[PDB]
Parts: structure tokens; C-alpha cells; sequence
């Protein structure tokens, strides 16, 4: 057992009835005195290091060639002047095991934290030394964290794509299904998580070229996609991850759900394909009134109306579908379906729940399309247009496939530096740069939507960490007040930066003129409701920072009207799995699952306390499972009212609560305006 | 005072080998020496034999003679685990790691191995000697069962645990740990039933029962020593395993309410490192807040 | 040809009583008449009493006399389901619907009931008559077991299925449906084991075993008709229950590889709604012609 | 039970110790006087029938519009003038259950045998009334039988494709793999059996752009193809059938074979994809000498040499592969691999065996490409060039994917009518028409190869029927002499028709100039060896027909040199599974499996005696399992010497014989020049 691992395991050993949290710090020192410095490759000067990394195909020549060597050296010096120290052993371990650049033999460390941050900053700035230094100060203060793809791969020649969330629309044809399989394989090859909408696909027992009972339904397509994702597994590094979304009014919805049951046969169950269910308000109304619902055959609806079932508003179309004899449908019990969803989420955490009307009643780009499905993490909610992939030697009709750009603000570090505006604007600029530098040659609709929509996702993390280190309970009304104010400022500065980029470049996102930003509707609740903190403690937390008022929001609305907005979407709160360790932050805006988490690496045990955990804030670091899920829903809705896309919202349940409690949480989330529900993790 | 909590513990521990994917052990298995693979196969085959008889014979026969529907339900569940779960898991391991001919050969080897035949003869003989309404014959069989659960398995368990503790064969090792977790509670439960019968006796009768238990333990122990040497000498571990089986013999005695018989020794630290939801319908009031 | 397949189907059907919340049945139970509540209680006690015999004797005795490790494991699993799952499930239903004193009285009544006793003792008599190494006596017991699993339970299952098909007592009806699904596979499996014995017999011995099976079926059937009128006349259902008994008698016969005895009848729709070549190495000179 | 069913079952009820074969005839009468005539749909005249079939989308109106109604009436009258009678109940039953056109609800019969033959002939003639009458006389005499796709689908609006088998080359890339999956689904949707060569795909543990041990090998692609064929299953009517072919020198050859082991795990086992193994002469030489062989990693060979492993001759490059340190290889025992092949074929009948050198030593188009794999029935052996399917928005390099049209000569009817020449030429014309009117819009390589190669497959059926009905034992040397003469005549007249078509159209197949037809090498054995019958009985059998001599072959060689050949490939002997029933013929050139076959249809059982089976020829209808497989190999080699493509050669084995006997049969087949071995069916 290594010395740092012993020093880390000494945390659980209680002295005077208290955990030895400070010992973790010592572990970090050991982890750097015994391992990191010994296995870190050192060079006589930075010029030699850069030459070795470029020549050995570690870095890219293009992004480094935009700067003189003096500017690169100045950026590296700015990164190293902070003298950044990892506060916990797990932060440094996760960085140097997951993100630090290693030799081809994987035994030496080529990149420190400062080196990786400097390289990512130089990639972000695209030739501006001052902008690169600003990015270096942003990331070394740990105010902003690029996502795992961006942080890991920026500036590296041997790399995947910087985007890892991809949403694909699948049209109801064999050509479109095969193209979807191909694109899923290509994007999993790039290292991205792929979500596919299967609602347009006709159900099982439908007609193919006017022969009856011929379609295999969406379950056969799910089997094909599951095989494709198993095959494309990042060159045998990570398990291929894919998601399939189906509307709850699709007839296959039960069989869809049956793919996640344990009792399902081998020809029914898909193991590497996550599933999500899109639930329109009509289904919730039918379940609430206990009226029996109807699941429709999509192809009959398409033949009758010329549009797909998921392309029209089910609230106004459901009665017409039911009363139409030419539309084929099957009787179901919506309450039984809700109970089945709750039971499946209890067993396996699936499916993801998308409340379609909750997403689309605040969607700014409904003119382009309504949000029909979400991503693999159930937080990307964007307009998508299906593509018509025709036969060979025939021109395809390329639509819009969602691929947003991830990046997370560290709420604790951002707010302690009183730099919400600067961090949000710099993160928006970096996300815009990464979106502009993304070029996928095997996903035509993804590339077209990246060029047109210019959608980015700016998330936040360390919400619970910040609240606990400031003596605020996550379920307290003060925490929701802080979340409201902080995320309203984040939205304000994100919109301001998007409008500034649109003014500078002279271009907005495609079909912006039809958006609620152009019409000013988006700013309605912002020009009438003041989002300043209602509690003195939160106001003192925001001291030293200008909180945008209704007049500021009116000025921003006028600015957007005059200049437009560069990004169709700006904010989405991703789970932030492993980057939260490196940043010493709690994951996403979720409450912490455990105060101290026990992990097993190799044959060794390691202990990670939550950041800033001590005896004084032990009570404020309440575990997520012990919390009331209604108050967690309230906080997530408070944040969601300022996020244009969704939030990865995992439910944290105890083994005692039943499926009725899960359904109640889901229905309260629907009532409170929650757009997506990610997971049902049972303790 | 205890059956209900054992019932709940047994049913909550329910598992199937298919829950554990075994293809991950393929490489660490390939990398072991021929001696190591041979000992490993034989060790698990010896375990398979013990569980076969514990499931087919031992647990069902004890269930037949023990009074009370709840006690019988626990013993029936334990019997099912022995042959439907434990014994079968070893075949899952064999079918993953070994070619059919090696599997056929090791099962032929159990039939002709004199120590394995002797221990089966002794244990099963006691099971089949139980006489209806004769609590003494039942006690003797329960002692035999505790010795199988808490002592005899351990010459076998040593090796999967020894590898697990080094980060080798960890999927197979996960199965073995689940089996071991089950046997530990099986040994305690049967031990408590044996103590019930023992506590009904005169002091003179108790003295004879202790003699029976200690004589049986020593006889099984001496045979297990020879078995251990036969299997482990080729991998250099016989002395270490012997310390482990003595450690577990003391645990078996304790499960029977008796004092430890062997002196304490340091066990290989590697081996020590080797160690639906309820549904309610939705009410109309759950849709309003 | 079949034991591993049945192993798979059995273990994948595993369930526990706790999974179904029972309390919501009180919302329909309170609305039944006295005769409906009385019939339900009596039917439930009938099923409970018969299933206990199957758990304590029927399955374990067959597991004891059948040769084959894999068959013994499947049979052990089935015995476990009777004792650990089914018995607890019946108890749970009772404790939910009736107070302790009412449960004790119903069991006293059903324990003294002539038609329940006649069939219970007929089945138990055949289990007690199995002789070591006598496959004829084993076959007769297997026939009795199949008749219990696939036929005798169904005069009882009718009522919970009847309510279940109407939207009444849905939680206990779900439990009963899971139990019934287990008994169906138990009956099919034991049926295949009986056919194996039957097929080893001479033509004269086969004809004699067929006569045994039909004679036994007739005795049980005539008692079922009386049992049925005794319980179901007070709720007006006996005619339809009789059709259900005959339909299930035919399934039991088919499980034993015999022809149906009764003409085909339609069943009550409410109840329906409830329901290796030798490897030889190349020797060279096989490449030259 | 139906009356005809009882009459057919009366065959096995022996009278005076003999089978009641004549009862079968009675059955047909019953089957027509009680079922077919009552279930047929009669119109006032042919005009109303044709109009009803055209407007109700049963028939394509284009092919019928090329004839005036008087010509169509004359063709139908020619078809009905023969007064064709089905001699056995099963012939009529199979036609009216599998090939006769029925209504949309399948309650009535719209097409008689004469109607179907007339429609197929009118489609074949393409506006020529005299040619349509010639086709009608050819098919009503049952001299020629179009394949099941062509016979069933010709002239139908709801038809699929007329091509039976498709062969795809899969290049070693994710884009090519995805395109192969798409094309396989498209062609299975069209109803054709798809064969894919997986020998170019790099093995398991190869590098995908410098990251090693990343590839899943051919087994992952096999699983993808298996799921694709499961999904595309002819709209749920016929199970999707695919074939995978791998060279025996591929490193994955064991894992490949492990896909068919009965003990294989679910993550490896493949159940709807047939497997074939391509064995060069080098492997047989290594196994014969007992020298340990080496399987190779295709990607290392491609990197070192610039060509795929299966793209070059292993007999000359195996030593270079072994001695090259930059080529990665694994040691295997070739005799153990042969024994594994024999064991697998005993257990499941797989893999198909393709003796590559036997195919390519007489292959006429080696200049275009060597034959590297076969079809799903292991009788199509043609040159194929792999396609380079590039990224989206990049032009793809379209290669040649094999596809040929099947058609079988009925040997008994052809020789009874003494019309080998006329039948062969008319069948060649019909297959040329089927190729010309075939246009597949989703398989580009298949379309290009169909347009360029112009390959057709002209098979033969009722070899054993003709031999047994003429008192010739199938294993006798007289039978092999008859096969030699008959198939030399078939080859002569097929080459003559191909050259005549090339002359009349002024065009040959692509790259004909480099073929052995152009250089005259192909005719060598035909201009030096006489293939006239050596037995007086066979010569009498061939009386009334001009058997080509060496002078006729020299004249044909000169004619080909002057005019060229229209078809790259002309003759391939398919299994002819179910269409042999309608023709009252034994399946293909294979010996009969059983004299009387008991088949269960619905709840009834029927007995089909072999065509012409009686007391006097009972022992001439020797069952295949009772026959010496060495003499069957001799027969198949004798036929194969005159067939440019392969023959679907099924091995018929007894349960008593060992895997050593199967290996001996395989090695004797390789020694005798057998190109492919189809199945190892054990009694
Ligand atoms: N907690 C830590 N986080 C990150 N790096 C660390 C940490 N502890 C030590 N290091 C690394 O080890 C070096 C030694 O740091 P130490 O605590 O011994 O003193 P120092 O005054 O920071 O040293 P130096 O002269 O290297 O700057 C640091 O410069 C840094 O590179
Ligand atoms: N074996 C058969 N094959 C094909 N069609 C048949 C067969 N048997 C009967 N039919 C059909 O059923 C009809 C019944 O007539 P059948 O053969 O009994 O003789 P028919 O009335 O004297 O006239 P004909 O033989 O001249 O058609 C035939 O005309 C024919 O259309
Ligand atoms: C992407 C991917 C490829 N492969 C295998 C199958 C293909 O035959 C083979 C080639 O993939 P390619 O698509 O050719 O990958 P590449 O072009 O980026 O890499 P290279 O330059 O080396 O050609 O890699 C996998 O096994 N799994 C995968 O996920
Ligand atoms: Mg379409
Ligand atoms: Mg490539
Ligand atoms: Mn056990
Ligand atoms: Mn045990
Ligand atoms: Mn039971
Ligand atoms: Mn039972």
C-alpha cells in the first residue's frame, strides 16, 4: 500500500470522535512527493517540452502555431504563477489518471494541471495571448471547467471529438434507420454519447409497402442500435453508451419499456442502450382524470395527416387521433403506465422522463421545432428536424441533429471571486470556439445543426458544496433564493455574451428571427419579475457583484432585439461526472449522495470527503437520499426557470419508499415545471 | 427468537451466478501456471462435491426432521442455494475458463480422489443415520453439517480468496465471496439448532456429545491435512492453507457453542484482503399539489 | 432433454411476497357480501392447506427418489417456492383480510371439512407409499403431484381469478396469479418426470398405469364436484367452476402425456380476463489418393 | 382431413407388398376437382382477368403494354394448349401454395400454372410474341425453370427482386462496415440472400489509428450483420438469411468458427448468419505435411504490402508473410483446424467450404479479381472488387459486388425433348433479360457489377431423376459419363448463346479482353479432349442430338475470339429447393435424400415420392446417405469441370461415420477439383 493511500484511509480513523479530514491534504502532498513528481517528465525548458509533444504526435501544430513561443511561455507562466494545489487526494488522482497527458507506454506523466490548463486556454483563444491568459486565470482559479471531452482532448492530436452529447432524429424508413445506425457508430467512435429519437418510427405490426403486420417496431431498431453501440466502444476503452427516446403515446411504449425489465428475454432486452420516455401533458391529464388513454400507430397518423405523431401537439391532436377511424390505436391505462414507469425506475433507474410541454412552454425555438427528446444525460433540450436519408445516388434532405457544447461553472469558485459575469462570458466564448472548431464529416445533420444553431451548454456545479460551506441547507428556501439569483445572473450574462458575439460577428443563429428572443417574449418574466435575493444572507453572499434588475433586463432585451443572439441555446446543466473531482466540487447542481465516498481502485481503497466537509458543516452536507425529494424538485425547478435547456435531475430514493412515492415525485416535478428527470438511484 | 431474522437474511441474500459476467477473468486465468490452474480446478471441484451433497441430502434431511414451518422454510431455502445456486456456479466458472476435456477430467478426478471420497462418506453417512424422533442422531448430523459449512469448505475457499486478494480472477472471486457469505450464515443457523438439542441433555450426555464433536473434528481434520497437501504442495501453499483451516475449525466449534481447539496463528494477509420494489396504486390525490 | 430449460424458467420466475402491497384490497373487500367473503376465506384456506402438504412432503419426497443432480436442484427450487414464498404469501393475504380469531376459525372449519380432507389425504397417501428404488410407486406419486399442481388447485384458484377479472381484490389476485404460474410449471415438470418412468415400462404395464391414472382422476373429480357445490352454490357459480375443473383436468392429463378425458368447453370470460460425431484424428495418408 | 390428403397418404398403405404410387395421381385430381378449381377465380375472358390483375396492383402494366391483347391471348392459348397436368399432388400443392398468385386476403387463386408461365414468358420476351411463345413452350414442357424469385415475382406489381443471391465485399473500415450492414438490410428487404466477405476486416486485437488491441474482429461485424438480417426478414414472412465468409488464414478463423459451436456464449453465438470458410491450397498443403501453420492479422499485411491478405495469392506469399517481422501472425495447427471444421460440420452443417485454388485455377476472370468467397448457397464463384465507401460528402469508390440470376434446366425434360441447345439458349436469353431489367438503387456495387459483369447462373435439376428413370446408378461411371457429356453440351451452347448475344448487341462484359475466353485458354481442354459419351447406353441417350466435338469447340472458340462473350459467368448450379417440387424433379444435381419424403403441412402429413419412383426403379433411386460420398464427389467434379461457377454440393453423411471420414471426404473433394462444399447433412 502506497503512503498517500494510507494517509487517505487515515481519514476514516476517528480522532477525538472526529474524522481526520486534514489528513487528506497530507495525502495529496505524498501523492505528489512520492508518485506524481517521480513519474512526471521534465524538460530543460518549455520550448523542448512543446517540441517533444508536437513531434511525438501528442499535440496539434495548428493551435500552437497561432502564437509566438513568447506568448505560449507567458501563458504557461500565468498558469504556474497561481501555484495551484489540489486540496484533496482524489482531485489530483482523478486528474492524473483521467486527464493528464501520458506517454504512449502510459508510465510517465507529460502534462501537469497547469500544462493541461495552458494548452486548453491556448486552444480556446485561437491566437489571442491576452484571451489565453484570461482563460488560464479562469481555469486555474477553477471558476470554469470545460467538459471532459474538451478538457481532455483540447490541443491533442490523438483525440476524439470535443462534443460528446449527440441527439439524432430517425425517420421512419430502412434507409434512415441504417443511416442512424451508421451515424451512431461514427459518433461513438468519436467518443460521444448518442441519443436517438425513435418516436417517428412506426410501431410493431404496421405496414411496409401495403403489406400488413410487417414492421418489427422500435424494439428491433433498439436491438440494432444496441449492437452498434456495443461494437463502437471507443476502440475498446469505454463501454459504448447510447440512449433511445420514445413518446409515451407511441404504441411500442410498453415493449420499449419491456426492454429494461429483468424478466425480458435475450431477444427483447437491450443492455447498453439507455431508454427515455417523452411524456406530453396530455398523458398526465389522462392519468390524472383516470380516463383510459390510447397509444397510436405512428404510420397511420402519418398517412392520415402527412406529419409524424411526435411532430404535432398531442394536446390538440389526441382527440382527433382517437376520433379518426383511419388512425389505428390501442387502449391503455395511463395510471398503469405511470406505475410501470415508476417500477422500472425503481428496478433499474430507467427510463428517463421528458415532460414535453414543460420543455416546450418555455422553449425559445418552437418555430424551428418543438423539443421532442433529450440526450443520454437528459439535459439537452433543443429543436431538431428529422432528415430524409434517401437511397444511394439520390440527394438526402439533411435536417438538424442536436449536438451542444458542454462546460460547467464552479459556483463556489465563481461566487467567491465575485466574477459571475466574467466567468460566464469567457465560458460562452470558449464554448463558441469549440462549437466552431467542431467538424464531423460522418454526421451530416449534426454538422449542419452545429453550423446553424451554434448551440452551447453552459452548466454549473458545486451548488451543494457552495451552499454547505456557507451554512445553507440544500432544501432551505434560502438555497432556492440563491439558486434563483445566481442562475438568473448566469442567464443574463449568457444572453448578453451571445448578443455581443452576434453583434461582433454580424450573424445570429439560423431562424433566430422566429425565436422568442427576437420577439422579446423570452424576456417577459425578466422585465416584470425581480430576481434579486429575498433573504439578507443571500444578498450578502452576492455582495460585491451587480445583480441585474428589471431595467437591466429591459436593456438586454433591447440589445438582443437590435443585435440578435448568436447561440440558439446557451445553458444546460450536465451531470459533470469526473471533472467535479478535479475541480474539488460536488457533481452538477445535484445534492451530494454521500458525505465521504469509498472507492476501490485496483486492489486499494480510497476515501473522498465532499469538498470543504468538516465538523462545522457536516450537518449542512446532508446526503441526497436523506433529503425530501419535493424540495430537491423545487430547487431544480427554481434553477430550470433560468436555464433554456434542461438539467440532469437524478432522483435519490430510499429503499423504503414505493412506486407511489416515485410517481408522486415525478408528478410534482411535472407540476413544478421540471423538464427532465434523469435517474432514480435507490440507496 | 432467531428463525425469522435468518429467513429475512437468507431471502435478501438471494443471487444467481449469471448476475456476474465471467469473461473478465479470461486473461488472469490464461496467465497462471499449469500447477496453479490444476489446483484451482480441483479445489472448486471439491467444493462442487460438498455442495452437491449438502443440497441433495444434508439440508433436505435436516429440514425433514426439524419441527416448525418457518424453520423448515429456512432450511429448504438453504438447500436450494446449495444445489441450485452454489454447486451450479462452479460449472459457470469451469465453462468459462476451461475446455470440456479438462472439465470432464476434473469431475473424474473427484470420483477417484480418496480424501474427497472419505469426507463425503463420513458426512453423508451421518446424514443418512438420522432416525425419526431421535434428537441425538439429528444432533450428530447437524454437527457434521456445521463442520461442512464452517470448516471443510475452507481448504477450497482459500485459493479463490488468495487470488481475489491479489487482484486476480476477481469475477470468479466475487462468486466465491457470495457463496462464502451464504455458508457463514448457514453454519451459524445449523449451529443454533444443534445447541438447542445439546442443551436438552444431562451433563453426562453433554460430555459424550462433546467427545463425539471433537473426535469427529479431529478425524475430518487429519483427512483434510492430507487433502490440503495433495492439492497445495504443487503451488507451495500447504502450510498457509493449514493455518486457515484451523482458524475456521475454531469458528465451526464456536458455531456449536464450544471453546476453540486450535491455537491462533497469523493468516496470509492476502487472503484477509480476499474477504423489485413495493408497488402502490396511484390515488387521485397524488395528481394534485 | 428438459431439466436445464426448466431450471432457467423456474429461477427467472423468482418472486417474494413483500413485492405486492396488500392493504389496498380492503377497499374492495369491505364491499363483498357475507357469502362472498365466506367462500373466499374457505377457498383460500383450502389452497393453503394443500400447498403446505406439497411443500413439506410432495416436492421433497419426489426430490429424494428422483436420480440426477440437476433434477434434484430444480425440485429443491420448487420445494423452496412452496415453503418460503407461497406459504408466506397465503399467510399475508389472510392476515390482511381477516382478524386473527377469524383466521383460526376458518382453518378449524376447513381442517374438518369432508371434501377438502378427502382429496388432501388421497394425495398424501400416495406420497407416503413411495418405496426406495421402486419407480412404479414413484410414478404413482408423480401422478398425484401433477393432479394437485395442475388440477386440484383450480377449483380454488377460480374465485380469486373471478374477482381479479372484475377489478376486485387486485393485490391478492396478483399474488394468486404468481402462485398459479409457479404451480403450472411445477405440474409440467413433474409430468415430464412421470412420462420418463412411464416410457420405460412394457405395454401391459403402461396400460395398467393408464388405468391407475384415470381411476385416480375419476375419484378426485367426483370429490371436486362435491367440494365445488359445497363452496360455490351460495354464490351461484358452481356450473362455471365445474367447466374450469374439467378444462384443468385435461391440462393435467396432457402433462402426463395422456389424452384429454373431457370434451372441450369454453371458460367463464371474467376468469379468463383474470388468467456430436465421434472425433477421430487425421492419421495422414488421408491427404493422398 | 381432405380427400386428396387421404389419397396421398394411401401411397404408403402397401397393396400386395408394393407402394401405391398411382394413388398419388388420384390425389392431384382430387386436389384440383375439390380445392383448386373451386378456389380459382374465373373471368369471362382473358381481357377481364388481365384488367382486374392490372388495376388491382397485381401485375405491372408496363411489360403487358408491350404486347397487343391478341398476342397475349395467343401466348396464353399456347400455354393452355399443352394441357399440362401435375403428375404428383405435391407439385401442384407447392405451386399453388408458394408460387401461384392469390388475392390480397389470400382466400382465392388468381393464377394457374399456365397463367404464371404465360406471365413469366411475356416478361421474358419483352415485346416479342414469338419469343414469348418459345418461353411458354419451354416452361410448360418444364424444360427450363426460372428461379423462385424470377418465377414467383416476374410481372408482379407487389414483387421483390428477381435476383436470388447477392455477394458483398466488406472493406476494413467503419464506414464500409456500416454500408455493408445497410446494403445487407436493403437486399434482405428485397428478398435476396446476402453473402459478405469478412476476410478484409482486420482481426481482433488490431489497431484503429495507433491505439492497439482495439478492434472487435470479424465477430463483432458478424453480430452486427446477424442483427441486421434478423431485422430485415422479408417483412416477417421468410427469416432473413445471411452468409459470412472468412479466409482460413484470417486470425479470427477460430472465433469465426466459434460462432457456430453449440456451446458458444450469447455474446459470440450467431444464429441467423451462415458461415463459410475459404481454404487456399496452401492450408491443405500445410495440413497434409503436418507443419504448423500461421493465421495472419489482415491490417498488418495491408500496412506492409498495401494490399489485403485475401487480395493476393497465399500459395506464393505465405512464406513472405511468415518471414516478415512487420506482419503479425498466430501459430495454429492446420490439422486441428481441419478437425474443428469437420466437427462443426457434423454438429451444425457449418461452415461452407470454398477451395479457393480449385475455384481460381479454372476461373476465367482472374484478371478482374480472384474469387475470394461464395454466396449463401456456396455455388456462386465470381470476381469481386471491394468498394471504398468513404465519409459523408466524399465520393465513394464503387467496386464490384457479385449478383447473378438463377435458372435451372430440367435434365429429364431437356433430354426427353432432345433440346439441350434450344433450352440452353432460351434460358440464357431469359437470364440476360432478368439481369438487364434488374436495377437495385440501394446497392451501388451490386448495380455496377450487374451492369458490367452481366453474370447469369444457369443451373440444372433432375440429374438423379433422369439417371434413375433411365436405369443408371448415380454412382456408376455411366452416370458420370452422362453428366460429362450433358454439361459439356450445356457449356458449349451457353458459350455460343453468350457470344451470339455479344455479337447482336456489339458489347461484351466489362474487362472481357483479359479473360481466358478472349485469350482462348478457356477452350483448351475443349479443343484437345473429346467429351462424347464413352458408353453405348449414354450415347443412345444422347441420340437425336448433335454432341459437340473438338471441331465444334474450335469453331466456338474462333467465334468467341471474333465476337466476345456477353456474360462473364453463365452456369451455376443452385440447390433449387422448393421449385424442384413444381417441376417434378429431384433437387439440383444432388442425389435424392429419401425415396419418399414425409412432410407435415398444417395438421396434416403428406408423402412425396421421388419423380418417377416405382418398383422397377426403386433401387436406382438410391438415397444419398446410403451412397459413397467419394463417388458423389466424383460426379460433382465431373459436372464442375464444365461449370464456370460452383455447384451447391451438400454432403450426405451417416451418424456412424466420424469427423475423420468428413475430413477425408473434404480432402478428396479438394483433390478432385471441387470448388465449394455446401452442407454436411447427417442422417
Ligand atoms: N497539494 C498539491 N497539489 C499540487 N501539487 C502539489 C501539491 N503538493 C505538492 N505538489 C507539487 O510538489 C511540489 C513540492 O511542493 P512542496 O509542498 O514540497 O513545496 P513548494 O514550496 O510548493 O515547492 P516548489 O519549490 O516545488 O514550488 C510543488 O511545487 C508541486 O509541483
Ligand atoms: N393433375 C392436374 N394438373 C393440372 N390441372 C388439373 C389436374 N387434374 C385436374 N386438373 C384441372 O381440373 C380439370 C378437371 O378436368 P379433368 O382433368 O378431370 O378432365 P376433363 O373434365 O375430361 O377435361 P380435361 O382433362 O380435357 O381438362 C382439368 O380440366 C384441369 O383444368
Ligand atoms: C470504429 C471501430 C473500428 N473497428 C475496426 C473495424 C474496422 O474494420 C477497422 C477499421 O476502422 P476504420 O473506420 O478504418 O477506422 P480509422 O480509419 O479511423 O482507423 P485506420 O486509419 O487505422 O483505418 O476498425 C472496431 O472494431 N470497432 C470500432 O469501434
Ligand atoms: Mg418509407
Ligand atoms: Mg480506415
Ligand atoms: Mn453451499
Ligand atoms: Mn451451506
Ligand atoms: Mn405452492
Ligand atoms: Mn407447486
Amino acid at each position: 500500500v502506497p503512503k498517500w493511500i494510507q494517509l487517505n484511509n487515515e481519514i476514516m480513523i476517528q480522532k477525538d470522535g472526529k474524522f481526520q479530514f486534514d489528513k487528506d491534504k497530507e495525502a495529496v502532498h505524498s501523492y505528489f512527493v512520492d508518485y506524481i513528481n517521480q513519474n512526471t517528465v521534465f524538460f530543460h525548458n518549455l520550448k523542448e517540452k512543446l517540441d517533444y509533444l508536437v513531434e511525438n504526435q501528442y499535440y496539434e501544430e495548428e493551435f500552437l502555431s497561432l502564437y509566438s513561443f513568447e506568448d505560449i511561455k507567458e501563458v504557461f507562466k500565468t498558469a504556474y504563477a497561481k501555484k495551484f494545489r489540489f486540496p484533496s487526494f482524489m482531485s489530483a488522482f482523478k486528474f492524473y489518471n483521467d486527464y493528464a497527458l501520458k506517454t504512449n507506454d502510459k508510465k510517465k506523466i507529460l502534462e501537469r494541471y497547469e500544462d493541461r490548463i495552458s494548452i486548453v486556454a491556448l486552444f480556446f483563444a485561437n491566437g489571442d495571448t491576452e484571451k489565453a491568459k484570461e482563460y488560464v486565470n479562469l481555469m486555474i482559479n477553477q471558476e470554469y471547467q470545460p467538459s471532459t471531452p474538451t478538457f481532455l482532448n483540447a490541443g491533442r492530436k490523438r483525440r476524439g471529438e470535443l462534443v460528446s452529447c449527440f441527439l439524432l432524429e430517425v425517420n421512419d424508413s430502412l434507409n434512415d434507420i441504417s443511416r442512424a445506425i451508421d451515424i451512431s457508430m461514427q459518433l461513438s467512435k468519436l467518443g460521444g454519447g448518442v441519443s436517438l429519437n425513435l418516436s417517428k418510427l412506426r410501431a410493431k405490426g404496421e405496414a411496409i409497402k401495403d403489406v400488413e403486420n410487417a414492421t418489427k417496431g422500435v424494439v428491433g431498431v433498439m436491438k440494432l442500435l444496441d449492437n452498434a453501440f456495443r461494437y463502437a466502444d471507443q476502440m475498446g476503452q469505454r463501454q459504448g453508451s447510447g440512449a433511445a427516446y420514445l413518446n409515451i403515446f407511441h404504441r411500442d411504449i410498453n415493449d420499449f419499456l419491456d426492454t429494461k425489465k429483468i424478466s425480458a428475454d435475450e431477444d427483447v432486452r437491450v443492455k447498453t442502450l439507455s431508454i427515455g420516455v417523452v411524456i406530453p401533458d396530455k398523458f398526465v391529464e389522462l392519468a390524472r382524470e383516470d380516463k383510459a388513454a390510447y397509444v397510436f400507430y405512428p404510420h397511420t397518423i402519418y398517412k392520415e395527416y402527412g406529419q409524424h405523431m411526435d411532430e404535432m401537439d398531442m394536446n390538440e391532436m389526441y382527440d382527433k387521433f382517437v376520433d379518426n377511424p383511419r388512425v389505428k390505436k390501442e387502449k391503455i391505462n395511463p395510471r398503469k403506465l405511470l406505475e410501470k414507469l415508476a417500477m422500472l425506475r425503481s428496478e433499474s433507474g430507467y427510463p428517463y422522463i421528458m415532460f414535453q410541454d414543460n420543455v416546450n412552454k418555455v422553449h425559445a425555438n418552437n418555430h424551428i421545432s418543438k423539443v421532442k427528446f433529450s440526450n443520454l444525460c437528459s439535459e439537452v433540450l433543443q429543436a431538431s428536424q428529422v432528415s430524409s436519408y434517401t437511397d444511394y445516388d439520390e440527394e438526402d434532405e439533411i435536417g438538424l441533429d442536436i449536438s451542444c457544447n458542454l462546460g460547467s461553472l464552479n459556483i463556489l469558485n465563481v461566487m467567491e471571486h465575485k466574477s459571475i459575469e466574467k466567468t460566464v462570458k469567457l465560458a460562452t466564448d470558449s464554448l463558441t470556439h469549440v462549437s466552431e472548431t467542431t467538424d464531423i464529416r460522418n454526421a451530416p445533420a449534426v454538422r449542419r445543426a452545429n453550423k446553424a444553431m451554434k448551440s452551447i451548454g453552459l452548466g454549473a456545479m458545486n451548488l451543494h458544496g457552495y451552499l454547505a460551506q456557507n451554512g445553507i441547507a440544500y432544501e432551505s428556501p434560502e438555497a432556492r433564493d440563491f439558486a434563483n439569483t445566481f442562475f438568473m445572473m448566469v442567464n443574463f450574462y449568457s444572453i448578453q455574451r451571445s448578443a455581443e458575439i452576434a453583434k461582433e460577428k454580424g450573424e445570429t443563429f439560423d431562424q433566430y428571427e422566429g425565436s422568442t428572443y427576437a420577439t422579446g417574449e423570452y424576456f417577459d418574466k425578466y422585465v416584470s419579475t425581480d430576481f434579486s435575493p429575498k433573504y439578507e444572507k443571500i444578498a450578502n453572499l452576492f455582495e460585491g457583484m451587480h445583480i441585474p434588475t428589471t431595467e437591466d433586463w429591459k436593456k438586454l432585451k433591447a440589445f438582443v432585439a437590435e443585435h440578435g443572439m448568436y447561440h440558439s441555446y446557451r445553458l444546460c446543466i450536465a451531470p459533470t461526472g469526473s471533472i467535479s473531482y478535479v475541480q474539488s466540487s460536488t457533481a452538477s447542481v445535484m445534492p451530494i449522495m454521500e458525505r465521504i465516498e469509498e472507492r476501490t481502485y485496483g486492489n486499494s481503497k480510497t476515501y473522498y470527503p465532499m469538498p470543504g466537509l468538516a465538523s462545522n458543516n457536516w450537518f449542512f452536507y446532508k446526503e441526497a437520499y436523506d433529503m425530501d425529494m419535493f424540495k430537491v424538485v423545487d430547487m431544480i425547478a427554481t434553477i430550470q426557470q433560468h436555464i433554456d435547456q434542461g438539467i440532469s435531475f437524478t432522483l435519490f430514493l430510499k429503499d423504503t419508499m414505493t412506486t407511489r412515492d416515485l410517481n408522486r415525485i415525478d408528478l410534482y416535478a411535472h407540476h413544478r415545471g421540471i423538464k427532465t428527470i434523469y435517474y432514480a438511484r435507490t440507496k | 427468537d432467531f428463525t425469522q431474522m435468518f429467513y429475512n437474511q437468507n431471502v435478501k441474500q438471494f443471487w444467481l451466478p449469471e448476475e456476474i459476467a465471467l469473461n473478465g477473468d479470461l486473461l488472469t486465468w490464461k496467465y497462471l501456471g499449469k500447477n496453479e490452474q490444476d489446483t484451482y480446478m480441483k479445489v472448486l471441484a471439491g467444493l462442487t462435491l460438498l455442495d452437491t451433497e449438502q443440497g441433495n441430502t444434508g439440508m433436505p434431511i435436516v429440514a425433514e426432521h426439524v419441527d416448525g414451518h418457518q424453520r423448515k422454510a429456512v432450511l429448504n431455502f438453504m438447500a436450494m442455494m446449495e444445489n441450485a445456486v452454489h454447486a451450479k456456479s462452479y460449472s459457470n466458472i469451469f465453462m468459462t475458463l476451461a475446455p470440456t476435456e479438462t472439465i470432464n477430467e476434473v469431475f473424474e478426478w473427484v470420483k477417484q480422489n480418496k480424501y474427497l471420497q472419505k469426507k463425503a462418506q463420513m458426512i453423508v453417512g451421518l446424514y443418512k443415520a438420522i432416525q425419526k424422533d431421535d434428537e441425538i442422531s439429528l444432533f450428530k448430523a447437524m454437527v457434521a453439517s456445521v463442520y461442512l459449512e464452517s470448516f471443510l469448505f475452507y481448504s477450497g475457499f482459500y485459493y479463490p480468496l488468495y487470488f481475489y486478494g491479489q487482484g486476480k480472477l476477481m469475477q470468479s472471486g466475487e462468486i466465491i465471496n457470495l457463496i462464502l457469505r451464504d455458508e457463514a450464515i448457514h453454519g451459524v443457523y445449523v449451529g443454533l439448532l444443534a445447541q438447542e438439542i445439546y442443551n436438552k441433555q444431562t451433563e453426562e450426555k453433554k460430555a459424550e456429545l462433546r467427545e463425539f464433536a471433537i473426535d469427529l473434528l479431529n478425524q475430518l481434520y487429519e483427512n483434510e491435512l492430507e487433502y490440503t497437501e495433495d492439492l497445495y504442495d504443487q503451488v507451495g501453499l500447504s502450510h498457509d492453507v493449514k493455518k486457515f483451516i484451523r482458524y475456521n475449525a475454531n469458528k465451526a466449534l464456536m458455531n456449536l457453542g464450544f471453546d476453540p481447539y486450535f491455537e491462533e496463528e497469523d493468516i496470509n494477509p492476502i487472503v484477509l484482503n480476499g474477504l423489485k420494489a413495493t408497488v402502490e396504486p396511484l390515488k387521485d390525490d397524488d395528481f394534485y399539489f
